[PDB]
């Protein structure tokens, strides 16, 4: 059935479904899982790397990339998809900046980042199909700490804590199970890192997985070696 | 050999553009009909009218344009299409008059329109216009000028021509009458119009139901004979026949 | 055979072949006869100008027209391409008039025609222009009788026919043809070797020759076509 | 039994069925003893690989169109039951015939005799076996200039 | 079925187009060359000659693109002319900007990344067309490159490319003096593979086209041997081969004897 | 039914065309390369030559920069066009910023490249993977590698072509401190994983070598014959 | 069909071009909105679904400049983009006139822009059905369009997914309107949506969205808490 | 004035099958003298010299671009250009920027491919071919070039006889002219021979 | 299906485009809308159906004012019929901008034929698939009525109906003296026609839309004032009871 109508993206089936980005969707979907939370006390954000083998350096499977000094964003999806819209977020963020000298709300930020991805086929732009990537930004803004998820149809919401990913279905049962909002980043390291470890073939060993952390204080904290042994 | 068939830039196996053919399709798919005669100092131009409701304008209704002071046109096809490219003839005449300065020939006005047709037969845009454009002017040189400009290119020039459903008898009879005596009369050759029309079609004229254009050689103005005209020539030269 | 590779212009075959400017070629065969002859002092053209009836005037759609007093054009294939080629061929020649101030040599006027029509075989939505030219032309003081293809392929003739029979016009010209053929002779073989291909009488006004000598391109008139035909008859 | 082109809609699947079976028997569970099995095929690029698999078809010889001298001996072998004068050169046909195949060489030693036939004569010459050689080798060639020139 | 389309990608990773260009070129005539520490020569088969045509080009598959390069081309003839001019620019452009004629291996490489653009991008079929380029140039003296459709080039000693291009090249292996050969040399082992080659057995004027670059003076020439040169070349040749049949049959009649 | 669109998702959520270029890179010969302490190597397959079919101009290591090198895999027009544009933006960045052009920044302008070229519905995607080794201003053997799909990766050790796989399993098996200890145990590393892959030896080995700030330099055929041979004598010794 | 719902450039061989009927039936698949007007106000409810007890809820209603809200059943993309478009739109007749553009003509200028798209082979109509409320000088309107680029004037109306309940619910009661009171007119929609809903689930503070416009009350919307005077008083 | 920023000066003359073609040697900007080895005469030919004069970067550049045009010509059309065809040539080369011009003065000289009969020619910095049996002058000093063409002439002139008259009043143009000398190259073209000189100059 | 109907840029074999035939189909599917030509004016009314109830009366209205002195009146898809009157809107204004003087309707009708015959030879746009009519008067040309239709035809019309019930509605025109009634009776007569083709059964609901364009408001097109509607509403619902009878 779906022979002609989900061979391009401006072209409605008979549901009114645009086809090609629920596959867009479903892209998102091979990638490594992220579990990203927000609290009273900041933003975490837990990822599972998938090293093939090593002589792979840790410094190119980027799954977590600093957006400002006050946003993390990880990443589910194609990597190319990825950096263009990390960019994306990038040059938007320092251009708000430099034109009102405020940080950036999320909110702002993954509206934005949406509204690019948006233009998918639209003749005043250029792509031609929905940009493959999932992503969240956790961030510090005005608001308290807030967390914002981005799915490849130009949609954002907000998100006391999402997971992202292959491990999706797989852990947003978790989550739900655990998330109290009265949470303290330090348990939201433990739960985050404790469904990383359920939803994860190889075993959590601090060089499988990536931590960052975004605070009303100290600006994104990448986690390094040590502080991965100490967490696991 | 059907395959080559739904563009207008496939050529067929055998070397045809059917999608060329299928304008001239369209041409008799007009349903009307027309027809013209050039003689010694004049030319006209006789076509069908049909008016299928009381309520459809005459004055309105009508197949025979003015593309300028000097020279005239009956479309066969469309009318939409017919009424774009009486346009466009406009167009070109007038910039033809801006430009060089003087009243574009016959020839000229009919080879301009054809190349319009030929650009949109070779370049695979527009969809060529179903119509078939017939001229008459006056011509200081040579004389009067008839041509035939049709959908696909040729801009030929006719001593008698005939366009639409009945074409290929209405191109019969003027045969038959050309091989006698050319050299015809304003009355003759307006005769020889309306009774070619009228054999091919087996019908007797009424004054109203045809229309008639003259061009002359002492009055070089596109003059769309009236209803008096068309019946005092109906009338008379039948009986005086 | 190679079927699904034949309804478009940007794509090969496993053959190599492409399929569509061959079926142009096709549609140029399938024209109006007409015959070109290289003579020692000239080149000739003739082409059959046979009407559908006598009501066509036969005398306002010529087929052997100028592109300057010393180059001429006539064809077999269609005839709306033709005049489009025509016109470009014009103004070509003058372009080259204006830049270099010399009349176009016969070469390159065939060379940019070719390129003209080598333009329009090769994209998408554009038709091949179907219709093979004959450019005549007197350079320097050797005349030319060049062929210019669908294709984009232009070609020198010693003497040549196209159109429904080229190959019996061209076994003719192959049987009648000698290199030291003076013009007033080469004439009455172009005109026989249209007689091999013309149903009908070859009436002076169905018929229409021109020849390309040092004195210019010209068109031959009703008269003198009918004393050329009469003589040979 | 050729290409297995892909069935269903609009492939040649009983003919391929065929061929599938012809190559069980050829080779498959409990083969074959004395069975020897000769095929030929005038162009080989189609057959199927399953079959040209050195299992069922073992060898493969070609037959070239016979090159000099051996177009003399098979214009010998067809020619021994005939009237050859003194001076008829069977070599000089064999030049004369470049890359003709032992049917033109047949039809060649046909045609001369049917000349032969034609002038109430039971004598072949050297003259009739040239004629011979042009009617039977006839290389039609396209006139079509400008087909012919596409490619430079 | 990925060969709908020149920018399309087959599941084993090739591009159908650019492989039918490929094959394409061997049904275009027979452009053969070789490189001599003296010179370097090309050898063109004229397809067609019907005697009604003309010889108004000197060249018809050979074009001289600058003082120090000359191309031989094989394939559709539209093609053919487009690409040669757009050498010509080239090489011309160089020279504007640089002020030295264009080194070879340069203006190979451009008109091969145009052709490389062809069979990249949009709805734009592969040039058919395939190339051998002789020149001399001040970096590594003379020179001999072949270019496919695909936009390849390989810089070959000797090479060929067109009908029975393979077998040309098998016999040049087979005769070509790998690092001694003379232009004299170069000729008659052209003429023995155009003889081998060609369809018809018997060579003539009225078939062959050869061109040879040399250095004299310290000025390139890029000479299209006359038809006098031609015939004197391919007689030599024949009654070479006529002499080695002699003794061919000497040494029989001396088995014979035996 | 979906593909033959560059931009077009399999119901799954697969783009099929760049991964059907990354198959045709798959048909290039053995590129091994290796970034030690202070030297960076790049050796290749060159599948050998009719001796009529010269040997300049068939080339697979290419120096886009004093600090960086390139080893192509896959189609050779597409591996010139991504050379040319790759020197273009070394020699532009050089402008843009006076800095020499760091070797992650440069495999980054390839991918963009790449990707700018798949996005579309009328380019065709180049087929090559390249691996880029370097020495950054700042002083470090840093190696990347760039897929057709305009993806990067910062590998320590890795080789692209027909032998990939097991030449990467060799070097996960074979690669360590010790490997990468001197200026001649990473040269000896990297002829040992062409080895298993190319077999002539003599006349199917190149191999290319870059030393902390000493220009790319690519090893003579008697220089690596002796390098083998060194290494036969090893394997001799220790069966 | 399967030859004829390629593309909005071909007609069926029966008189309907089958993309926008398509669009129309995407309109659908939002969810419930119920708009509606009084004398002096106009109040646009909204149901704000939820993708997980996690994430928070979608908005519908958003806010063009002073004089018009906006409540959106549709593509989010769509909805996204004619938000900007009629944003602009009044930005722009603000800037050359000093009048806030009337929501009888802001909503010409989207249907022209929404039709142009549905003649051209270059894209895709839209596809959000658009409830534009406001008040210009005349009065307060609620103005529907839908993806087919036609813009109704309604009384009240409803779209979205289970939007039938709504304008059967309308037809019944709106009778009462225009002369309702401030409150009245919102718990009205407020029952509108009820309606709606699927029975077991209710409207909590939470998937309840209110937009209100009218004189002396530009547009406000009342999200979280804001909206509990209007739970709270709502009758079992 | 433009003209007198960089100087130079072009002449040629026809006799009896010869043609001559003198040009001063100077590149001074303004007025310090830089180089005394500067080319003005340029071939683009077998027998065909052009003297492009004036301004130095506009001389250079009339020079490449007329010799891009020229060889793909020459290629395009396999033949060796005729005299006038060049002039043509550079009179299109010109004209194509009359907005804007080179500021330069043409001056061809050379003999027909054919008939060996010879031909001289000049332009203005605009365009206009010129084309006389006499004389043709360029560049600064044009007024005492043009004086030394009218009363240093006789008709039916050959080779040597040429080669003084040409030389003769180049070096007493040039000599009276600043901004202008400091040698003077002559080339000689004959039917079968061509030749450069570099003769005497007042060098100061 | 037939294989030459997709897009409007072929030709059938026979010489007919099946794309600008399915949009006069889906032009004869809307509600019915009748104009007449008086001695001083034209009369247009349509046959408004509402689709519901919750809309106000005021609804899509199918008759469009197109510069001060012509009335548009459209049956087929209104989203096109508002394009349509959106273009002659523009070339009213140009022609006035441009020349001087308010826009002759003979030649607006033209301009927009013309325009929709560019929409019907293009392959990369539909034809528009809603016809309408074009109606004026002016002291000096006089009352005109103007058909156009998705082809592009432009035949002048003394009284012209359009949508489901046109042979209807002329069968019943042509019962009318038009050429000397007035505007006033014509009004009336006009809510007859609409009324006589009007099928309460089938289309439920329905509303009335009229307007005249005259001498008597001196060429500026007006919708017929609430007190005239009432009253040719009142002596329709009296005809139909006569013919009733």
């Amino acid at each position: 059935t779906r022979s002609e109508y989900d061979r391009g993206v401006n072209t409605f089936s008979p549901e009114g479904r645009l086809f090609q980005v629920e596959y867009a969707i479903e892209a998102i979907k091979l990638g490594s899982t992220a579990i990203g939370i927000q609290t009273s006390e900041g933003v975490c954000l837990a990822v599972e790397k998938r090293i093939t083998s090593p002589l792979m350096e840790p410094s190119s499977i980027e799954k977590i990339v600093e957006i400002d000094a006050h946003i993390g964003c990880a990443m589910s999806g194609l990597i190319a998809d990825a950096k263009t819209l990390i960019d994306k977020a990038r040059v938007e963020t320092q251009n708000h900046w430099f034109t009102y000298n405020e940080t950036m709300t999320v909110e702002s930020v993954t509206q934005a980042v949406s509204n690019l991805a948006l233009q998918f086929g639209e003749e005043d732009a250029a792509m031609s199909r929905p940009f493959g990537v999932a992503l969240l930004f956790g961030g510090v803004d005005e608001k308290g700490p807030q967390l914002f998820h981005m799915d490849p149809s130009g949609t954002f919401v907000q998100c006391d804590a999402r997971a992202i990913g292959s491990a999706s279905e797989g852990a947003q049962s978790s989550l739900q199970e655990v998330y109290h909002k009265s949470m303290t980043l330090k348990e939201a390291i433990k739960s985050s890192l404790i469904i990383l470890k359920q939803v994860m073939e190889e075993k959590l060993n601090a060089t499988n997985i990536e931590l960052a952390t975004v605070q009303p204080g100290q600006n994104f904290h990448m986690f390094t070696k040590e502080e991965l042994e100490e967490v696991i | 050999s059907a395959g080559f068939d739904r563009h207008i830039t496939i050529f067929s196996p055998e070397g045809r553009l059917y999608q060329v053919e299928y304008a001239f399709k369209a041409i008799n798919q007009g349903g009307l009909t027309s027809v013209a005669v050039r003689g010694k100092d004049c030319a006209v131009i006789v076509t069908q009218k049909k008016v299928p409701d009381k309520l459809l304008d005459s004055s309105t209704v009508t197949h025979l344009f003015k593309i300028t002071e000097n020279i005239g046109c009956v479309m066969t096809g469309m009318t939409a299409d017919s009424r774009s490219q009486v346009q466009r003839a406009r167009y070109e005449a007038a910039n033809w008059k801006y430009k060089y300065g003087y009243e574009i020939p016959v020839d000229m006005l009919c080879k301009r329109i054809a190349d319009i047709s030929q650009v949109y037969t070779q370049n695979a845009e527009m969809r060529p216009l179903g119509c078939c454009m017939i001229l008459i002017g006056i011509d200081e040189e040579q004389g009067p000028q008839v041509y035939k400009c049709d959908p696909a290119g040729y801009y030929c020039g006719f001593k008698a021509t005939a366009a639409g459903v009945k074409q290929t008898e209405s191109t019969s009879f003027l045969e038959k009458k050309v091989k006698k005596k050319f050299d015809w009369t304003f009355e003759q050759t307006v005769e020889t119009a309306i009774t070619c029309l009228s054999t091919v079609l087996s019908i007797d004229f009424k004054p109203s139901e045809i229309e008639v254009g003259v061009v002359t050689v002492e009055n070089p103005k596109f003059r769309i004979l009236t209803e008096a005209e068309i019946d005092a020539h109906l009338v008379a030269l039948a009986e005086r026949d | 055979a190679e079927r699904g590779y034949s309804f478009s212009l940007t794509t090969f075959s496993p053959s190599g072949k492409l399929v569509q400017i061959e079926y142009a070629l096709a549609a140029v065969a399938g024209g109006a006869p007409s015959v070109g002859i290289k003579a020692a002092n000239g080149v000739v053209l003739a082409t059959e100008k046979k009407q559908k009836s006598i009501l066509y005037d036969e005398r306002s759609v010529h087929k052997v027209e100028p592109i300057t007093k010393h180059i001429g054009l006539v064809y077999s294939g269609m005839g709306p391409d033709y005049r489009v080629l025509v016109h470009r061929a014009r103004k070509l020649a003058q372009q080259y008039y204006l830049v270099y101030q010399e009349p176009i040599p016969t070469a390159q006027l065939v060379q940019r025609v070719a390129s003209v029509m080598q333009e329009y075989t090769q994209s998408g939505g554009v038709r091949p222009f179907g219709v093979s030219l004959l450019i005549c032309g007197w350079n320097e003081g050797r005349p030319y009788l060049f062929q210019s293809d669908p294709s984009g392929a232009y070609f020198a003739w010693k003497a040549t026919a196209m159109g429904k029979n080229y190959v019996n016009g061209k076994t003719f010209l192959e049987k009648r043809y000698n290199e030291d053929l003076e013009l007033e002779d080469a004439i009455h073989t172009a005109i026989l070797t249209l007689k091999e291909s013309f149903e009908g009488q070859m009436t002076e006004d169905n018929i229409e020759v021109g020849i390309c000598n040092e004195a210019g391109f010209r068109r031959l008139t009703p008269t003198e076509v009918k004393d050329y035909l009469a003589a040979i008859a | 039994g050729s290409s297995r082109l892909e069935g269903g809609s609009g492939g040649d699947s009983e003919v391929q069925r065929t061929m599938l079976e012809l190559l069980n028997q050829l080779d498959g569970f409990e083969a074959t003893k004395n069975i020897k099995v000769i095929m030929a095929t005038n162009r080989i690029d189609i057959l199927d690989s399953a079959l040209l698999r050195p299992g069922r078809i073992d060898r493969k010889i070609e037959f070239p169109p016979p090159n000099e001298e051996a177009r003399l001996d098979i214009l010998k072998i067809h020619s021994r039951k005939m009237n050859l004068t003194r001076g008829i050169n069977l070599r000089k046909i064999a030049e004369l015939m470049p890359g003709a195949s032992g049917a033109e060489v047949k039809g060649v030693c046909t045609e001369a005799g049917m000349y032969a036939l034609r002038e109430r004569r039971v004598h072949v010459t050297q003259e009739d076996f040239e004629m011979a050689v042009a009617k039977v080798m006839q290389k039609d060639s396209e006139k079509n200039m400008s087909i012919k020139k596409l490619w430079k | 079925r990925y060969d709908s389309r020149t920018t399309i990608f087959s599941p084993e990773g090739r591009l159908y187009q650019v492989e039918y260009a490929m094959e394409a070129i061997g049904h275009a005539g027979t452009c053969l060359g070789i490189l001599a520490n003296d010179g370097v020569l090309l050898a063109a088969e004229r397809r067609n000659i019907h005697k009604l045509l003309d010889e108004v080009f000197f060249s018809e598959k050979i074009y001289k693109l600058n003082e120090d390069m000359a191309c031989s081309v094989a394939g559709i003839t539209s093609d053919a002319n487009v690409l040669t001019n757009e050498l010509r620019l080239i090489a011309q452009r160089y020279l504007l900007q640089y002020q030295e004629p264009i080194p070879c291996e340069q203006l190979v490489t451009a008109l091969c990344d145009i052709k490389q653009a062809y069979t990249q991008f949009g709805g734009k079929r592969p040039f058919g067309v395939s190339l051998l380029y002789i020149g001399w140039d001040k970096h590594y003296g003379f020179q001999l490159y072949q270019s496919d459709p695909s936009g390849n080039y390989g810089g070959w000693k000797a090479t060929c490319i067109g009908n029975n291009s393979a077998a040309a090249v098998s016999m040049l292996k087979q005769d070509y003096k790998e690092g001694e050969m003379t232009l004299k040399s170069a000729l008659a082992l052209a003429i023995k593979v155009l003889n081998k080659t060609m369809d018809v057995s018997k060579l003539s004027a009225e078939k062959v086209e050869i061109a040879t670059l040399t250095r004299e003076n310290g000025k390139t020439v890029i000479r299209v041997l006359k038809q006098k040169e031609v015939e004197q070349l391919i007689k030599k040749h024949e009654e070479e081969e006529a002499k080695a049949e002699r003794e061919k049959k000497e040494k029989e009649q001396k088995e014979k004897d035996k | 039914s979906y593909d033959r669109a560059i931009t077009v998702f399999s119901p799954d959520g697969h783009l099929f065309q760049v991964e059907y270029a990354q198959e045709a890179v798959k048909k290039g010969s053995t590129a091994v390369g290796v970034r030690g302490r202070d030297i960076v190597v790049l050796g290749v397959e060159k599948k050998s030559v009719a001796k009529l079919q010269d040997e300049r101009t068939v080339r697979k290591i290419c120096a886009l920069d004093d600090n960086v090198c390139m080893a192509f895999a896959g189609l050779t027009a597409d591996a010139r066009i991504v050379i040319n544009r790759a020197r273009v933006e070394c020699q532009s960045h050089r402008l843009t910023v006076e800095d020499p052009v760091t070797v992650e920044y440069i495999t980054r302008y390839i991918a963009s490249l790449k990707q700018r070229y798949t996005q579309s519905n009328g380019r065709r995607p180049f087929g090559i993977s390249a691996l880029i080794v370097g020495f950054d201003f700042d002083g470090t053997p840093r190696l990347y590698q760039t897929d057709p799909s305009g993806t990067y990766h910062a590998w320590k050790a890795n080789a692209i072509g027909r032998g990939a796989k097991s030449v990467r399993e060799f070097l996960e098996k074979n690669y360590t401190d010790e490997a990468i200890e001197t200026d001649d145990l990473t040269i000896k590393l990297v002829i040992k994983a062409l080895l298993e892959v190319v077999q002539s030896g003599g006349k199917n080995i190149e191999l290319a070598v870059m030393r902390r700030d000493q220009s790319l330099k690519i090893l003579n055929p008697e220089e690596i014959e002796k390098y083998v041979a060194e290494i036969e004598k090893e394997k001799e010794e220790n069966e | 069909r399967n030859q004829y719902d390629n593309d909005v450039t071909v007609w069926s061989p029966q008189g309907r071009i089958h993309q926008i009927e398509y669009a129309m039936e995407a309109v659908k698949q939002g969810s419930a909105t119920v708009g509606l007007k009084s004398k002096t106000h106009a109040v646009l409810v909204a149901l704000k679904r939820a993708q997980s007890e996690l994430a928070a809820h979608q908005k519908k209603i958003l806010h063009v400049d002073n004089h018009i809200g906006i409540s959106i059943a549709g593509l989010t993309a769509d909805a996204r983009l004619l938000c900007n478009f009629m944003r602009q739109e009044c930005l722009d007749s603000r800037f050359v006139f000093d009048r806030p553009l009337p929501v009888s003509r802001l909503v010409s200028l989207i249907g022209s822009k929404t039709q142009i798209p549905t003649q051209r082979y270059g894209r895709r109509p839209y596809g959000v059905g658009l409830l534009i409320a406001g008040y210009d000088d005349m009065g307060p309107h609620i103005f529907q369009t839908c993806p087919s680029a036609n813009y109704f004037d309604c009384r009240a109306m409803s779209i979205g997914a289970r939007s039938q309940s709504a304008r059967t619910y309308l037809e019944r009661h709106m009778s009462e309107f225009m002369e309702c009171n401030l409150n009245e007119l919102v718990k009205h929609g407020l029952r509108a949506l009820r309606e709606t809903l699927p029975a077991e689930q209710d409207l909590t503070t939470k998937n309840v969205s209110i937009g209100i416009v009218g004189k002396d009350l530009e547009f406000t919307i009342y999200d979280d808490d804001d909206v509990s005077p209007f739970l709270e008083g709502l009758e079992e | 004035s433009i003209m007198s920023y960089n100087g130079g000066a072009v002449m040629a003359m026809k006799g009896k099958n010869c043609v001559a073609i003198a040009a001063d040697r100077r590149f001074g900007i303004q007025a310090q003298m830089v180089t005394t080895d500067f080319q003005k005469i340029f071939p683009m030919g077998d027998r065909l010299y052009i003297g492009l004069a004036g301004l130095a970067t506009d001389v250079q550049t009339v020079a490449q671009r007329l010799k891009f045009r020229l060889n793909l010509y020459e290629l395009k059309e396999g033949r060796q250009i005729k005299p006038y065809t060049l002039m043509s040539m550079v009179a299109n080369l010109l004209y194509e920027k009359r907005f804007g011009p080179y500021y330069t003065e043409p001056v061809i000289a050379g003999l027909d491919p054919k008939t060996f009969k010879p031909f001289i020619c000049s332009l203005d910095l605009i365009g206009c071919p010129m084309v006389t049996d006499d004389f043709v002058v360029s560049g600064t000093c044009a007024e005492q070039m043009y004086g030394m063409c009218e009363s240093l002439w006789e008709p039916n002139m050959d080779p040597d006889h040429l080669f003084e008259t040409i030389s003769q009043a180049m070096l007493n143009a040039v000599d009276r002219d600043a901004v202008s000398g400091m040698g003077v190259i002559v080339h000689i073209i004959e039917k079968d021979k061509i030749t450069t000189r570099t003769l005497k100059a007042r060098m100061d | 299906g037939t294989g030459y109907d997709l897009s409007a840029s072929t030709f059938s074999p026979d010489g007919r485009v099946f794309q600008v035939e399915y949009a006069m189909k889906a032009v004869e599917n809307s509600s019915t809308a009748i104009g007449i030509r008086c001695k001083d004016g034209v009369v247009f009314g349509v046959e408004k159906l509402v689709l519901s109830k919750l809309y106000e009366e005021g609804s899509n209205k199918r008759l469009f004012n197109v510069d001060r002195h012509v009335g548009m009146a459209v049956a087929g898809l209104l989203a096109d019929a508002r394009s349509l009157a959106d273009i002659a809107r523009e070339e009213a204004s140009n022609f006035r901008s441009n020349f001087g003087y308010n826009i002759p309707l003979k030649h607006l009708a033209d301009r927009v034929a013309m325009y929709v015959h560019a929409y019907t030879l293009y392959s990369a746009v539909r034809p528009f698939g809603c016809s309408f009519m074009l109606g004026s008067y002016s002291v000096n040309d006089g009352a005109q009525l103007y058909m156009i239709d998705p082809s592009g035809v432009s035949y002048g019309y003394w009284g012209c109906a359009i949508g489901k019930a046109r042979q209807a509605a002329k069968t019943e025109i042509e019962k009318l003296q038009m050429k000397e009634m007035t505007c006033r009776d014509i009004v009336k007569e006009v809510a007859k026609i609409i009324y006589i083709v009007h099928d309460e059964v089938k289309d439920k609901a329905f509303e009335l839309e009229l307007s005249w364009v005259g001498e008597l408001t001196n060429g500026r097109h007006e919708i017929v004032p609430k007190d005239i509607r009432e009253e040719a509403e009142k002596y329709a619902k009296e005809s139909l009871k006569e013919e009733d009878e």
